[PDB]
This record gives C-alpha cells, structure tokens and sequence, in this order.
C-alpha cells in the first residue's frame, strides 16, 4: 500500500547502501538473485514498500544508484547482492567531484542530475503511492554532499507532501578524513535544514566506539560500521514492513519528534550489542535494552546527550514484548533522569512495537533522540568554517566553480541560527 | 573508464618513468612484451589481443638515453611514436629547452598526447615527470606545461620534479634554471610533489643499510611513491582517493603548491624480521624529519596540509588512533587557519617489490603528501645562490645567445620574492 | 528478595573473594560455567541475594573485582571459578600502587574509581532491594588500602542508608609483610571508622596459627588460609540465604553487636575445626562446638581475648539443633567466665540458626566476638607509626602525591581516640 | 600488559646484559634466534610471526664489545638498532663519558629508548646496567639518567652498579669517577642495587670450590639475582612485588637509596647433596656476612629496610618463621625507627640454571635486598681515596682537558661529605 524510494549518493552513501539493501533482503527471505526463498507470509506481505516484483518471482530494490565517478557502481555491481539491482537505476558521471561540493552541486552534478531527477520521477509513477524518499550520504565529500543536497531540493520541489528523510555521514571531533570537510558539511547542512524532514546523524567517531567499547571488535571494519547503520535503518521502517501491537511509521514519528520545523537532527542508537564472549553473561529483557539505549556509549553521534536535554525520544522495540513492561520502563528512566529531558513536554518518549524481531535474535530496540546537546556538533564545525573563512583558506576551489562568497556567508549564518534556536530551547 | 597519461621528460624524468613502467607490469602481471596469460586500463591501452600499452610519452632532445629504451628489456612495451627524440640536447639551458631547441619538437609531442587523449573515455589528468634544473626537464617542461593549459585547461596537472639540494648539486647554472622554470610553470601547474636526491640517498644509507645507493635505486624508490599516489585508481580499496582529490585537499592558495613525499617504511629484510609494523609506527615514522625525501627542517616550520594515503592490511580505526596521537604531539604542528589538516586514502594491495630491489615485502605502507611552511627555507637559499651569480651576471651571455632578456632574470628573481613573502605571510 | 553487592579490591582482596565465590558455588550448587545442578529446591530459593540470572538457566556473581594491575585479574580469570564471572565486572588499571595508600586513594585509585562506581551503580540498580556491600581487601597493602577505603566512602554517599560491610586483613604483631605496613593501615583505619558499619579484623598470623595447632597442617598455603575466611564470611550471611529457627541477616547482627558507632571492629571465629586424624576422637555436640569458639586459639585476630572483655558476641549455628542446649550452653559459659563480659549488658550474646549445615558436615558455628582486647592491635600500631613519624621516615614517598602532613597527624589522633574509648569501656 | 626496559651501558653492563638475557631465554624456552616452539612479553615484544626480541639497549661508546654480540650466538636475538655503538671509547674518563663523547650518541640513544616505550603499553620503568669505575659506565650513564628523568620523571629508575671494592681494583682513577657519577645521578635514581667483584670471587672460592672465578661465572651468578628480582614480573607466584614496590619499601630518605644484594643458596653438586636447603636455613644464609655480595661489615651497621625476595617450592609460614627468628637474634640489629623492616615476596618458579653453570639445580632461593648504615663505611674508604690523589691534583689535569672544571671536583667532594653525614645520623 505504502512505498519507500531509496537514494543513494557518492561513495559513503552507495558503501552504507547497499549494506542496507543487503540486510532488507535477508529479513524479507530474497536472495542475490531477486527471488523470494523465505518461510513466513509475513516477510512478502509488505515486500512492496522497497520492493518491485519485476515477473517471474523476482523482486528488484526501488533503489537509484548516483556518483561522478564509476568505480563506486562496478564495486557495487560486482558485490554480493550486486546483481539484485536494476541495471538502469545506476546513474553515473566520469569526472568525479573531488572533494568539491561546487564541482557536486553546480557543476559535474548539474549536469547529471536531470537523468537521476527522471529516473525518480520513473520510480514514483510505477509505485501506488509513496510516503517518501531515504537519501544515504556523507556531508563531507562532494558528490554525496553536493550532488545529493541538489537532488533533495528537486525531489522537494516535485513531491513538496512527501517525507524526506537523510541518513548523513557528518564530520567527526577528533579526526578529519578531508581538509574541506567544514565547508562541505556546513554548506549541507544549510541545504539540509531547509529542505529535508529529518536528518539521521551518523558518526563514524562513535560507531569506532562502539565496535571497540561494546562490541569488543578487535580490528572493526568499514563494513561493519555500516552494518549498525544499516540495522538502525530497518529497526526505522519496520512498523510499515511488518504488523505490530502499537505501529509507528516514517510520518507519526516525525511529527512526534520535531516540535518546531528546523529541529530535526537526530542522534540515533541501538541495541542491545553484545560481543561473542559477553553473550552468556546477560539476560535478554527489556530492562537491558534501555540501559543500552540510555547511555552516551551507545550513541551513534559523537555527542553527551548528558551535556544537553532530549526534546523527545522515540523508541521502536522489535519481538514478542509486554507493552506494560515497555511502559512502565519509559516512564521510570523519565523520572530517574529528569533532569535530561526539557520541562516543557511533559512524556518526553513515543513507543512503538512490532511483534517480527530481526533475524538471529529474540528481541531488539532502535533508539531516535532529538537532544539539544547537538549543537556541539554545530558549534564545532561552525568554529573551524569561521577560522577557514577568516584566511579565505581554498576559497578559489570553489569560486573557481562559480560559487560566490556571499552563498559561505548565508551558510554561515544559517549555522549560527540554528544553534543560537537550540540554546534557546536548551 | 578513468585514465591517466604519463609524461617523461629529460634524463631523469625518462630514467623514472623506466622505473615507474616496470613497477606497473610487475603489479598487473603484464610481460616486458606488453602480453599478460580489469582496473590496469587506467594506465595501459588495449591494442587488438593480448597487448597492454603504457599511456605514456617519453621525450627527451638528446636521442641517448631513449635509444636504451628503445634497444632494452621493454622495448616491446612501448609504441615506437610514444617515444620522441631530437637530435641535440639542451645543454642544462632553459632557454634552448623552452625556445632554440623545444620549439622544433614540442608540437609533435602535443600532437601524440591528443592522440593519446582521443582514446580516452574519463581522461583524469597528467603527471609530468622531470627535473628543474636540466635544460629540458626545465625549459621544455615549462612550454609543454603552458601549451597544456591552452589546449585542456580544466583538467588537472601534477607535476613530480627531482628539487636540487642544498650541499649536493650537478650543475653549475641550476639555480638559474630552477627561478625560471618556477617562473614560468607557476600559474600553468595545479601541484607538483617535490623530492630531493641527497636525502633519499640519505635514507638509502641510514635505513636500507646501503653503501653505495645509484640512481636506479633512488628511481626505484620513487616509483614506489608514485605506486602509492595512482594505486587508489589502479585498484579498488575501502577509502580511495582520485587525481582531482589532492589539487583541492592540499593547495591553499593557488601559488603555493608545493607539497612534498614521504614514504614509510623504507627498511630491509635485516630489520624487517626484527619488528612489528603497525599502522601506529608506520605513521609515527613519516612526521620525523630523517625519514622525508626533502632535506629541509618541518620542525622549524608548520603544517598546512597533510594527505595520507595507506597501502595493504590496513584498518580504519588504527589510522584514526595514529592521526589523533599525532595531532597530540606538541613537536608537530599545524597552521592555526587548519583545524581539519588530514586527508586519508586507505587501498587494500600491498606494495608489490620489484625482484632485485633493496626492500623487503612489507604487510602495509604510507605515502604521506605534506604542504609545509618549512619550504620557505629550501626557497630562500636557491634565491641566494641566484642572487649571488647574477651579482656578477656569470653564466648570463649564454641564456641571452639563445634568445632570452635580461628583463627575464629580472622578473623571475622577483616573482620568487613574491612567493617567498606569500610563504613567510601565510604562516604568521 | 533481599541482595548483597560484594567488591574485591588489591592482590588480597581478590584472592580472598575467589575463594569465597567458590565455596557460595559449591553451597548453591551452581558449577564453574554458571549452571545449576543441585538437588535440594533451598539452594536455589534465595540465589539471588548473591546472583543474577543471566538467562540460559545461568547464574552470574554480583561482583565487581578492582585492581591497579592487571595481573590479578588475569590469576582470576584464569583460576577455577574464573569464568562464572561477569567479564565487564573486571575493572583493572595498568600502573599499579607500589604499597602506597597515596597512589590508592589519591593518584591511580582516583583516576580509575569512577569507572567501578559506575559500575557498582549499574549493578545496584538492577537489583530490586540491597541490603548492602562487602568488600575484601587488606589494610597493609596500596590498591587495596588505599582504593578499597575510597571506594567505601563514594559508596556511601551514594547509599547512606545501606549496610557498609568490609572484611579486612590486618598488620600482624609478629612480622611485617611490608615496611609502609603501619602508614597503610592506620590511614586505611581512619577512613573505616567513619564509613563503614562493620569490620571483621582478620589476621594472617591468627589464620597461621589456627592451621598449625588445631588443623594440624604440615604446610598450610595461603589458599588454606584464605578458605577459612571464606567459610566465616559463609557463616555471616547464611540468614540470607536459607531458612532457620532463628534467624538474624546482617542489620540484625550489627544492631545486636554494636553498641556504640565507632566500636565496629570484631574478631571473627570459626568452629569446629579438627585434623584427618583428630576427627574420629570426638562427637559432634554443641558443647564441643561451644568450647571451639570461646577459646584464644580459634581467634583469627592476634588478640586474646582474655586481655579485655566481650562487649557482646554473636553466634550463628548451622545445622539441625535443638535450640535449649544452645540456649543453655551460652548462658552457662557466660555464668563461667562473667569477668570476660561487661557487666553493664546483662546477656552478652546473641544467637541465630539457620537449618542448612554447610556441605560435608553436620553442624557447624560462627563467632563474632566484639572484645575490647582489640585495643592492643591499635595500640601496637598506633606506637610504631609514631615512631616512625618522629623521624618523618617514608614520608616524601606519599607526600610527593600530594598527601600533606596534616592528615596524617589527624589519622593518628583518630587511632589514639579509638583506643580510649575502647579503655573507658573496659 | 605490564612492561620492563633494561638498559646495558659500557662493557661491564653489555657483559652483563649478555648472562640476563641468556638466562631469560633458557626460563621463557626461547632460542637464540628468538623463536619457540605469555608473561615473558613483559620482557620481549613479539614480531610478525615465531619471533621474541628483548626489550633493551646496549650501549657502549667504542664497537668491541658489541661486535661480540652481533658476532656471537644470540646476534639474531637483538634487533640491530637496539645496539648501539660509538667510534671511540670514554677511556676511563667520566668528562669523555658525560661530555665530549657522550653528546655525540645519546640523542640517538635516546630516540631507541623512545620507540621501545611507544610499544610498552604498561611501562614499569628502567633497569639500567652499568659500571660506577668506568668512563662510559658513569659519564655516560649520568647523563643518560638525567636526561630519562626529563623525558619520562615519573616513571622508576633502578641501577645495578658494579661497586670498587676496597683492596682489589683496576682503575687508577677509580675513585674520582666513583664520586662524580655519585654526584651527578644522585638526585635522578630512585634506587641503585650495588654489588662488588671481590665479595662474588670470595663467594665463587668459598662456597661453589671455585679455584678461578672468570668475570664470566660473576656474571652468570649476578644475572641469578637479576631474575630473583625480576621473577614477580614475569610469573605468577603466590605474594608478589612489583618494580614500582621497591623504591618505597627500601629508600626511606631520598638521597639513601642503596640497598644491597645477597643471593642464597649457591652451592655446588657436592654440597648441594648433602644438605636439607629449607627455607629459614636459606634465609639465615643470607645474614651473615659471608655470602653478601658487597664486601662490608653489617656486623657494624644496622639494618634500616629489608626485602626478601623467595622462589620456587616455599610456603608463607615457614618464611614467617624464619623472619621471627631473625628478629629474635640480638647480632641483627635494624634502626629503632622502624618496627616493620621486612618487605617479603614469594614466587612459585623456583631458580632455573644455565647448562655448563657452576650452580647445583636448587628447589628453593632467595633473594634479599638490605639497606644498612654499613654502606657509610665503604663510602668513607671511597671518600678518603679520593681525599688523597686530589691533595696532589694527580690526573685532574685530563679531567679538565675533556671540559670538565676543578670546582666541580670540589662540589662532588662536598656533596659526598653531606651523604656520608646524613647516612651517620641516620644511625643514631
Ligand atoms: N632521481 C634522479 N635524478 C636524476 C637522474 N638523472 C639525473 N638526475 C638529476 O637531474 C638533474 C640533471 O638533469 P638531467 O635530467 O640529467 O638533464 P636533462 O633534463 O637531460 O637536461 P639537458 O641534458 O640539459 O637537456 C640533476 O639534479 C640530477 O641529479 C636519475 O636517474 N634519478
Ligand atoms: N662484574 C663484572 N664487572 C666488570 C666486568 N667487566 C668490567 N668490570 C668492572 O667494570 C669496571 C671497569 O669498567 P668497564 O665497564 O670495563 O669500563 P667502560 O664502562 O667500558 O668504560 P670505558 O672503557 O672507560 O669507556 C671495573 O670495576 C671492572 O672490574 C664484567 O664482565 N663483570
Ligand atoms: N560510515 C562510512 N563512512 C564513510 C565510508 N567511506 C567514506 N566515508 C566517509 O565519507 C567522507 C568522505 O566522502 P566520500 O563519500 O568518500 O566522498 P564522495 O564519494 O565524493 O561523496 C569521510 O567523512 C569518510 O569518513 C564508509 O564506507 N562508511
Ligand atoms: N589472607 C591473605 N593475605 C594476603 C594474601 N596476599 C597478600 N596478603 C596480605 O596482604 C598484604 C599485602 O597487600 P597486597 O594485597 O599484596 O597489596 P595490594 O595488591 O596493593 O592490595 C600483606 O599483609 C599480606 O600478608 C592472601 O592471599 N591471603
Ligand atoms: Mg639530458
Ligand atoms: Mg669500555
């Protein structure tokens, strides 16, 4: 009944991707091939909502594949699931962006977004009806950053009532992969604010952290990493794959969780995450979950929730469950850590349960909290742009693309709003 | 799908590219021949079956040091029209390389790299291999690298230049040669990686435990280098980093495009058995001074930009780990308009070694891309040496006999003036 | 129903408390891996006064074990019972203390005791109702000492109203197991007689002697000796864990047997206790058990008890008995030997029984005697320490961490106070 | 987990070095290759795959006695860097030492010390080995330990120092050097382990029925005691100390920091047969003044912090014992100002020894560690030696020529004069 268009953009966002796509398949029983060898009518009930039935039982992703380079989509075609994808929706340019979110956004970008624009629109008008759209990209390169910013703004401007979700890579504290990074990030970011519904905060930072501290993953892969990802995005959509007790999807948890437009930045989490030696040493109930999912170790944003206030939470609990147990615990966290949680909304937290748990495990929690502490984030990218504008620092790498100083300012600005509206709520 | 064009200018640009060439076959298994019993296509065309051919050109203005390639191992390698001799050399004079003598050749050779780019597809760029202070590697490269930019302009061009020393140094006009080529290539190249001869013979000594390094070797370590540069488009790794990448990750301001090359670990079967090479140690070892191919002090200077790019079994998290501790140190600063100063490129294939070479196999490498203020000092002298000669206008007569002005010097001696002061101003 | 948290801190401490977790398996019947296989339904009933369930019919210790070096941890780890424990439960430094009560308290112990609090924090809030802590280390050592001391009062601020239960090991009268020995204790002492509830003063030469003379061991091990205190800790909490006629848990002991706050300091006893040989040549009666524990040579402090007088004295019985001859028996030692009781609480003793014997025997008892005799240790102490402060020996060893003289001098002034106290009721 | 450096300075230490790292390799099973077919990691870090290397430095400032090393059985067990030698020695001159040879290798010295602590993930500290008499063996290793202190200050530092006996030594100048170094290192040690040449050969005579002790059998019998201290670290025993113990269980003032070595028992085949070695007949071995490693009269002194250090098959109680019984005999006298003056460890692995050793295979040793007012005696000697030779100014004049100045001599006197001071009123 409900359809779910998925995006993906330059490296990091293709990588993450097709992880995702890898583990939708295993929960719906479709293997690298496209057909169905699942068990439970469950799992084909809803297929329709990622995915289009192509004849001959077989089942193809409504999934479009962007770069500006092409060696992103051979790694992709020549992976395992691979071949699963419709050949036509890999969209592809020769030059690559470099870094530049210029070159992604009004150059290279521009001149291959109209294909991905049609192939969009193509996808849309096949589907019955789409909720929305789910763009997997990193805000510090130049082709996911850039090129997938431009195609937010044109999804936008096509399906204005439609929701528009973002599973974004931002820059880490401690280390930086690019020496542009603040700008590309702060420029996304400006865009981001305007013209998407929510914005997932994913950092590799903390995903480190946690292969390290919990999952006591001696050498964690990229891979990896993007798994967790990958997990948090299914435990998100869940409610509209499969039946539930209480069910939540993309829109009732939206409008739970941004009480005011431009706040919707969140920092995700899940659990529980256990290594292969600390499985015996743990009972699985609900009580275990929470603790996970009320815990600075377990948030995939590189950030103390404990250095700001949740506005709201929404928790989305997966398994066989007691909805008294649920409750109460909600309630009881709430009252322990009420200094935490904004005065001003009293029950802070949305629930939602659905009765299919992920494969291999008996019961499981996806975390959405929408703290005011991410403004750190902010202030810290914020800080380093200033600093780079200040020496005018690779300014003509971007000018030189036909982007005008004024544009950085309006960023600039658009940065300090943002936080300056975090703190007031803080 | 994307491709990459060699240039290999002079002696030692040409005696490089032999090294760089051989290194190449050695990782994608083809033959001296051009035959192998798909991601080397960036480099190597495909000609009917069974034939690979390097996307090269090699010209020198002088036929002797080609005529070995063209009578050696890899003479089947080659296209006989890739390889462009004159007949006279330029005599360690720019202005014969870039007036008297490179005007007869150098549209020939424009000719052979259109043709080279007519088969290109995703044509990424250039790299120019040469010395600055041979006449050719200096005075030819300058019109090629000028006559590039009003044919492509757009698209990007790195250059790999063999820096003269401080002490050590061949030539008796290669200050001169080295202010003009500078001059004239400035606003026509996008990088250019410098490294320097004393210091790799250095490492040679100190770390490979040689004797008595040649210039094969030095060349052989170079190749290594410039493997570690192409080899996240030669192969597919976790975090990669393409030619268009460095331009904008390591240049500033447009003038101040000088980065330079460290590789680690440069160490021998000896030493090789008797340690663990971490990811840790290996980083640790390229921002300590005695292991750089520049002879220079960073100490005395700061970081602006630094590009990292690993090799082999290598792991997100530990470089990450290594980055932070360095950022830690004190002794290893950055410039305070960089808090973001790394770029990291991580490729799954070790280096491959060449049978015969001075290192042994290693698990992983790094070849670090650093842009330092420390350059400044390297500059200063060679503006020295200049000042000093033409304080006397010793040597002068034989540029003006070829064609070009005194005014030339003039100008030259204070566009590296102004460079300086750029450098000396951006650090402060 | 009711819970105890059990803390381990330093080389002794830990070597203790794996000792006293096996002797809890092998009472609980629950095996090296965490599984049940008992028989009699009273092992099982009251489990979780010192066990989680950690589902897979799998029990886990509420243990937390501490230590500046990592070595410890690994002999544990290592050692028969290793694996039963929590592995996240661990919680070691990497420096270690050098037999410095400074580094424990003030250097190293204070970088890492966050991270135990956190811990022990974490472990009380899974628990439904703690009745309290006990912690095993010695005095005489730095982690131990010097951690183990810091450890109790951030306890206690936390949990005022929870019982503070701490089985020490003491300096000996005859020889010194380090030269720092008398700085050690008398800080650590300083600290327990404000922030703890209770202290069971064991001594390693009283654990010698009782080995020798009535065990009739050629060669005792340290293993031994730790097995006794093992068996006496058994003996406290026996109330706890199965049912009884009589029955008194920890508050009830300490009400009985305390009757000011700061004389909390008891020499514990343990009986009976016979050679291979010597155990055919007497019946197992009360009376015989009686005689055992008021008896100078089953005292496992170096104290005798006839040098003071008993304020009171506890005494926990365990096996099927009839409760007259118990009854009997200690009015009629009382009757016999009135000068070692005060005068001023009519009926010196208290008694519990519990009808679970420990495993192998019949019947079996445990002493807590609070005897103002053991003013002589503190005495003993109290002298060399200001000896050696009269020549400020050692002393830039613990000031270099920051400790100032002053401390000391109030630590001293503390032990002297204790020792008066303890005069003006004898 | 938990790691140890051991530093090897001049040839007495290298020799040294030579016996301790050999006897680590017959405990742990490792060949001289550094292959075995995990506490020993304290001791060595693991390389690649199959491969152990030694945690240290040798260092010597002319290349003979290294040259052995990297010559010898075990050149495949140190990694070449971790050998360092200079061109010329310090000639038994503590200026050429501390001053005009030793500044040209100590940055470098340095560096490897460095790179051995970024692998240590749980650094104990140092154990260095060295000399008091020779040029390298204090010039260099004063400035080696002021130079750790700056670097690294926290961390401990123990010296094992081969003291000048009072009848039979080799250097003319013995004395002069054995103050400065004294002087200098004073203020940077925590803890120095003295023993002497005569007191081992008396022993090696005495006890083992050694007609002719070689430097050799010395070194074997002082590597025994290195592994007694040691031991703790590298297994698992029933009452254990660490390195970071010891310096506040035996220095009760900073500037009395030289405890004494005594090892028990070292006995041959013959008598080793015919004798029940228990654990309080070790033990009162170990206090009488025959077998202790310095000579010196204890008998004269009293004992101010004593540690025992036991291995192999013995059990607390009797160790107890034997200490009560210790303190009962009126002829051991310990300071009255400290009632606790036993320090007491107890490992499980009793001694092991080397084939071709002069000691029997034993079930039980000891090792005891004391500090005693005794140590004033042999100071004083020392002190009147140098009293002497400086009345004439005899071989000042070399000193000066290497830099050194005479006030210095004078300042090294005064200083000793104020230890030998506070050592007397210590006792009283
Ligand atoms: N690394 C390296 N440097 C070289 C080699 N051959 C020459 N050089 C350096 O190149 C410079 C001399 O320039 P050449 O390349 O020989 O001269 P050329 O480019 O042929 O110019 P002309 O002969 O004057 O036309 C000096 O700095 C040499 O040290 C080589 O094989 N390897
Ligand atoms: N125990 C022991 N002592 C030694 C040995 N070799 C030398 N000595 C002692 O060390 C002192 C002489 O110092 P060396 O170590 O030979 O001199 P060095 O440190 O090399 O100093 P220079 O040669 O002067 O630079 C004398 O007291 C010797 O008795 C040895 O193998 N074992
Ligand atoms: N989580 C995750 N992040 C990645 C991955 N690959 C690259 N990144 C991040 O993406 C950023 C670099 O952007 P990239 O996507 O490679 O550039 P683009 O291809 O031009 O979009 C850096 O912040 C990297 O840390 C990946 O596989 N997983
Ligand atoms: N009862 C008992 N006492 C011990 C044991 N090990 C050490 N001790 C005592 O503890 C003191 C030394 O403290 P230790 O625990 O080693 O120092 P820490 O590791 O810093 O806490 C001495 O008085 C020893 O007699 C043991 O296994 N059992
Ligand atoms: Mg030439
Ligand atoms: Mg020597």
């Amino acid at each position: 009944m409900r359809e779910i268009v998925h995006i993906q953009a330059g490296q990091c966002g293709n990588q993450i991707g097709a992880k995702f796509w890898e583990v939708i398949s295993d929960e719906h029983g479709i293997d690298p091939t496209g057909s169905y060898h699942g068990d439970s009518d469950l799992q084909l009930e809803r297929i329709n909502v990622y995915y289009n039935e192509a004849a001959g039982n077989k089942y193809v992703p409504r999934a479009i594949l962007v770069d500006l380079e092409p060696g992103t989509m051979d790694s992709v075609r020549s992976g395992p699931f691979g071949q699963i994808f419709r050949p036509d929706n890999f969209v592809f340019g020769q030059s690559g962006a470099g870094n530049n979110w210029a070159k992604g956004h009004y150059t290279e970008g521009a001149e291959l977004v109209d294909s991905v624009l049609d192939v969009v629109r193509k996808e849309s008008e096949s589907c019955d009806c789409l909720q929305g759209f789910q763009l997997t990209h990193s805000l510090g390169g130049g082709t996911g950053s850039g090129m997938g910013t431009l195609l937010i703004s044109k999804i936008r401007e096509e399906y204005p009532d439609r929701i528009m979700n973002t599973f974004s890579v931002v820059p880490s504290p401690k280390v930086s992969d690019t020496v542009v990074e603040p700008y590309n990030a702060t420029l996304s970011v400006h865009q981001l604010v305007e013209n998407t519904d929510e914005t997932y905060c994913i950092d590799n930072e903390a995903l480190y952290d946690i292969c390290f501290r919990t999952l006591k993953l001696t050498t964690p892969t990229y891979g990896d990493l993007n798994h967790l990802v990958s997990a948090t995005m299914s435990g998100v959509t869940t409610c509209l794959r499969f039946p539930g007790q209480l069910n939540a999807d993309l829109r009732k948890l939206a409008v739970n969780m941004v009480p005011f437009p431009r706040l919707h930045f969140f920092m995700p989490g899940f659990a529980p995450l256990t290594s292969r030696g600390s499985q015996q040493y743990r009972a699985l109930t609900v009580p275990e979950l929470t603790q996970q999912m009320f815990d600075a170790k377990n948030m995939m944003a590189a950030c103390d929730p404990r250095h700001g206030r949740y506005l709201t939470v929404a928790a989305v609990f997966r398994g066989r469950m007691s909805m008294k147990e649920v409750d109460e615990q909600m309630l009881n966290v709430q009252n322990k850590n009420s200094s935490y949680f904004v005065e001003w909304i009293p029950n802070n937290v949305k629930t939602a349960v659905c009765d299919i748990p992920p494969r291999g495990l008996k019961m499981s929690a996806t975390f959405i909290g929408n703290s005011t502490a991410i403004q750190e984030l902010f202030k810290r990218i914020s800080e380093q742009f200033t600093a780079m504008f200040r020496r005018k620092a690779f300014l003509h790498w971007y000018t030189g693309e036909g982007m005008d100083e004024m544009e950085f300012t309006e960023a600039e600005s658009n940065m300090n709003d943002l936080v300056s509206e975090y703190q007031q709520y803080q | 799908m994307r491709e990459c064009i060699s240039i290999h200018v002079g002696q030692a640009g040409v005696q490089i590219g032999n090294a760089c060439w051989e290194l190449y076959c050695l990782e994608h298994g083809i033959q001296p021949d051009g035959q192998m019993p798909d991601s080397f296509n960036t480099f190597f065309s495909e000609t009917g079956a069974g034939k690979h051919v390097p996307r090269a050109v090699f010209v020198d203005l002088e036929p002797t040091v080609i005529d070995e390639v063209r009578t050696g191992t890899y003479r089947q390698l080659f296209h006989p029209e890739q390889l462009i001799t004159g007949k006279e050399d330029a005599a360690n004079n720019y202005a014969r390389g870039h007036y008297t003598i490179g005007k007869e050749i150098i549209d020939l050779v424009l000719d052979r790299i259109r043709k080279l780019a007519d088969q290109c597809t995703g044509l990424q760029g250039f790299l120019v291999f040469h010395s600055f202070g041979g006449g050719t590697g200096s005075g030819f490269t300058s019109l090629l690298m000028e006559r590039l930019s009003v044919d492509y302009g757009k698209k990007s061009k790195l250059e790999f230049s063999i820096y003269p020393a401080p002490q050590v140094s061949t030539a008796v006009v290669e200050p001169y040669n080295s202010i003009l080529t500078t001059h004239t290539t400035l606003e026509h190249s996008d990088c250019a990686f410098m490294v320097d001869n004393e210091a790799i013979y250095d490492i040679c000594r100190r770390n490979l435990d040689i004797e008595r390094p040649t210039y094969t070797n030095l060349n052989r370590l170079i190749s290594q280098i410039v493997s570690s540069i192409t080899a996240s488009l030669r192969f597919d790794g976790a975090l990669n980093v393409d030619l268009t990448e460095f331009q904008t990750n390591l240049v500033p301001y447009p003038r101040i495009h000088f980065p330079l090359a460290t590789y680690a670990p440069v160490i021998s079967a000896e030493k090789a058995y008797h340690e663990q090479l971490s990811v840790a140690e290996i980083t640790n070892a390229c921002f300590e001074p005695a292991n750089q191919m520049v002879k220079c002090d960073p100490r005395h200077g700061k970081y602006m930009a630094c590009c990292l790019l690993y090799r082999g079994d290598v792991v997100p998290k530990d470089v990450n780990a290594a980055i932070a501790t360095i950022k830690t140190k004190r002794s290893i600063q950055f410039v305070d308009w960089c808090p973001t100063g790394f770029k990291v490129g991580i490729n799954y294939q070790p280096p491959t070694v060449v049978p015969g070479g001075d290192l042994a196999k290693v698990q992983r490498a790094v070849c670090m891309l650093s842009n330092t203020t420390a350059i400044a000092e390297a500059w200063a002298r060679l503006d020295h040496k200049f000042d000093l000669m033409y304080a006397k206008r010793a040597f002068v007569h034989w540029y003006v006999g070829e064609g070009m002005e005194e005014g030339e010097f003039s100008e030259a001696r204070e566009d590296m003036a102004a460079l300086e002061k750029d450098y000396e101003e951006v650090g402060v």
